[PDB]
RNA sequence: UCUAAGCGGGAAGCCUACCUCAAGAUAAGAUUUCCCUAGGACUUUAUGUCCUCUAAAGAGCCGUUCGAGACUAGGACGUUG
RNA sequence: CAUCUCAUCCUGGGGCUGAAGCAGGUCCCAAGGGUAUGGCUGUUCGCCAUUUAAAGAGGUACGCGAGCUGGGUUUAGAACG
RNA sequence: AAACAAUCCAGACCGCCAGCUAAGGCCCCAAAAUCAUAGUUAAGUGGGAAACGAUGUGGGAAGGCAAGUCGGCCUGCGCGGAAGAUGUAACGGGG
């Protein structure tokens, strides 16, 4: 599955001729530039290597300043590997370029991005734990979490115990998500619905896995 | 033991190698083989297949008795073939081969088709009666009871797909 | 078919069988006889 | 006089080959592991690592006598409140027969530092080629 | 006679398959790219020591901060902004 | 806030039926997930009302008070038989 | 004897990098037979359990009927009957 990495830019709604109000995620895609072509012979596995964005030369070390200049492509703000097949490495070559067009209008794809921190968080939050009696006698137990064994059988906490902890900032996808429209003089894609992260945050669109 | 130390009598045409622990059949209908267990001998006259055991024990009579058995099969069947029928009971079931595929209603939503191996082959007389034909009886067996456990013949009307030479328990309905 | 610890014959058309280790009695002439041991 | 220890800087391990295809398991487990070991020289001793490099070679074609390719079973517990994951001898040996000679041979091994030491000169390969070529091993008819 | 030899069908269950983590996997894996090429003595004679010369690629301290955050860690920038 | 077993309540796969169909009875395989809210009483239970595909049976110090409560029981007051 | 006051062998005056045995053992963990001879078991039985069920398989003393076949007793070793709760967990383990 090869797809684009591009910068979540925020939400919108688009009105259609029947007056539905379809909410939709405008993401910008600046095109992507292929960096390396990882093959069986040298690496075991097939994949496409892709830098997109920019980066001031004072910001660019040496081996990544190599690295880039191995190919023709500029330095980008980051680089990204996609998982590919021969019959889908077909015309791609070093110094290429993906972009928006590698989609169309009613495609179903998934969005992996990073969602957003909530820093430490308790069990009512985390794992939606249900809170005890507010007035009727309770003392001082809330959003506690309550009991988190039995009694000497077996003697400890096991493993995978729900409790309170860091929450938010992970990788996730979303599947199943349509195209409404690529922009091609823009270069950008709105997709329906909401897609994990903050606004201005790095998120990889490719075709979707279920089919 | 009585099956085993009866010899089988091979006609011509048919003709039989054994390069290694295989035993393959060569006649008109086609050309098959079989592996043999490690404890039986084979001595052939001219037409006349001899299946020994080795070392003659309890386990090497049983071994040989089922040797000869579907090697008398293999030789019985690449000269003069085998033949199945099956018919089909009750309205509106009907089959009919396309080509190579055969083509069952049997009373369902959606329309049975079954593909066969490459040894059988159907034809068709009527609607309500299957012809199957080969010289591999236990392939054709096979295809005749994958056949048949599409609709399996029933005890209270007797529908169904049915072999012809087979016996159906029967029952009333009554309160 | 019944599980039961005693199986055996019951009419002059049951048959008594070894499969897999397993004791059974089939019966061609009415399938209400089919027993396993177990 | 008085009994010497063997010094581990005067040890000199060697390196053989051994084909395990048509061979009973535990029987040639036995063997590997006295030979990981050292007991086959006079120079042996109980806290010192004399013992030689084996190469396994064809560990996929290795067998088990009785029902036991269906019926011996591998056991593993991640450590979760219901992880106990069970598998076979026959899934096992067509998809990692590394583990299955690690497992035998580990079991009749000493169960500590210089046993963990012992393990590493054991190198078990599922084909008919290895690539300790520079070593020079010897086949050890075993 | 479904089994003894031989060949099959068969479940929300098992292994895969979908998402996330993962080489401290001490067996610590792979790929691309970048950096370091001076002199003298000297004896416990070997990845031996001592004195001048050298200080790279890079990382950090510090500062402006963040849709990142208990402290950390992590992201961006520091005048060619 | 749980975790396990299977002697399985629902859902999945079957044999027999005094199995026409729909729906049942019984037995076998199956532990992946799921498995009500109220009135009364301190209740566990139980009865009733209205739902649900279903409202399983059990082990875990009759799981769980250095996690909460304190209505019952089982200190000191007072009264009835 | 896995671990195991009360079981089995055996009654410790001190020292030895000498030797023979007991109970129990001799494929590896772990010292000593991958020892020799003749059989049985296919169930990992061995390495947990009854009434009862059954052409499993080895041995023995007899019968009926005419290429043998029939079913009856007495026996060695096995099969089913056999479901539980943290984790394999009813050989210490590997095997
Ligand atoms: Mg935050
Ligand atoms: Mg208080
Ligand atoms: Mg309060
Ligand atoms: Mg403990
Ligand atoms: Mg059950
Ligand atoms: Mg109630
Ligand atoms: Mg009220
Ligand atoms: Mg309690
Ligand atoms: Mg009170
Ligand atoms: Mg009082
Ligand atoms: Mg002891
Ligand atoms: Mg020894
Ligand atoms: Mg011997
Ligand atoms: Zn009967």
């Amino acid at each position: 599955a090869i797809g684009l990495v591009g910068r979540k830019c925020g939400m919108t709604r688009i009105f259609t001729d029947a007056g539905v109000s379809v909410p939709v995620t405008v993401i910008e895609v600046d095109p992507n530039r292929i960096t390396q072509i990882k093959t069986l012979e040298t690496d075991g596995y097939q994949a496409v290597q892709v830098t997109t964005g920019e980066r001031r030369e004072s910001r660019v070390t040496n081996a990544q300043k190599g690295h880039f200049a191995k190919a023709g492509v500029a330095a980008g703000r980051l680089v990204k590997e996609f998982r590919v097949t021969e019959a889908e490495l077909e015309g791609r070559e070093v110094g290429g370029t993906i972009g928006v067009d590698l989609f169309t209008v009613g495609q179903i794809v998934d969005v992996t991005g990073q969602s957003k921190g909530k820093g430490f968080q308790g069990g009512v939050k985390r794992w939606n734990f249900r809170t005890q009696d507010a007035t009727h006698g309770n003392s001082v137990s809330h959003r506690v979490l309550g009991s988190t064994g039995q009694n000497q059988t077996p003697g400890r906490v096991f493993k995978g115990k729900k409790m309170a902890g860091h929450l938010g900032d992970e990788r996730v996808t979303v599947q199943g998500l349509e195209i409404v429209s690529v922009d091609t003089e823009r270069s950008v894609l709105v997709v329906k619905g909401a897609i994990p992260g903050a606004t201005g945050g790095d998120v990889i669109v490719r075709p979707t896995i279920k089919a | 033991s009585r099956v085993a130390k009866a010899p089988v009598t091979v006609p011509n045409g048919v003709t039989v190698t054994q390069n290694g622990r295989q035993v393959e059949v060569k006649g008109s209908k086609g050309t098959l083989s079989f592996n043999l267990h490690a404890l039986v001998e084979l001595k052939q006259e001219e037409g006349k297949l001899q299946l020994a055991p080795a070392k003659e024990s309890k386990d090497a009579w049983m071994q040989a008795g089922t040797a000869r058995a579907v090697l008398n099969n293999l030789v019985k069947g690449v000269s003069e073939g085998f033949e199945r029928k099956l018919q089909l009971v009750g309205v509106g079931y009907k089959a009919a081969v396309k080509g190579t595929v055969v083509n069952l209603n049997l009373g369902y939503s959606h329309p049975i088709d079954y593909a066969l191996p490459e040894g059988v082959t159907a034809e068709t007389p009527t609607a309500t009666e299957i012809i199957l034909k080969s010289a591999n009886k236990q392939l054709l067996g096979q295809v005749a009871a994958e056949i048949r456990a599409y609709r399996s013949p029933e005890p209270y009307k007797g529908k169904g797909v049915r072999y012809s030479d087979e016996v159906i328990l029967r029952k009333e309905a009554k309160k | 078919m019944k599980v039961q610890a005693s199986v055996k014959k019951i009419c002059g058309s049951c048959k008594v069988i070894r499969r897999n280790g397993v004791i059974r009695v089939i019966c061609s002439a009415e399938p209400r006889h089919k027993q396993r041991q177990g | 006089m008085k009994t010497l220890s063997a010094k581990p800087a005067e040890v000199q391990h060697d390196w053989f080959v051994v084909d395990a295809t048509g061979k009973t398991l535990g029987r040639l487990a036995t063997e590997i592991a006295r030979r990981l070991r050292g007991k086959h020289k006079t120079s042996y001793t109980p806290h010192v690592d004399a013992g030689d490099y084996i190469i396994v070679i064809n560990a996929e074609q290795v067998q088990v006598t009785g029902n036991k390719a269906l019926d011996k079973k591998y056991y593993r517990h991640t450590e979760f409140p219901g992880g106990l994951k069970e598998t076979n001898f026959e899934k096992l040996v067509a998809h990692k027969p590394e583990e299955i000679f690690e497992r035998a041979v580990k079991g009749m091994l000493p169960k500590g530092p210089l046993g963990y030491a012992m393990i590493k000169k054991m190198k078990v390969y599922a084909g008919s080629e290895h690539p300790h070529a520079a070593q020079q091993p010897q086949v050890l008819d075993i």
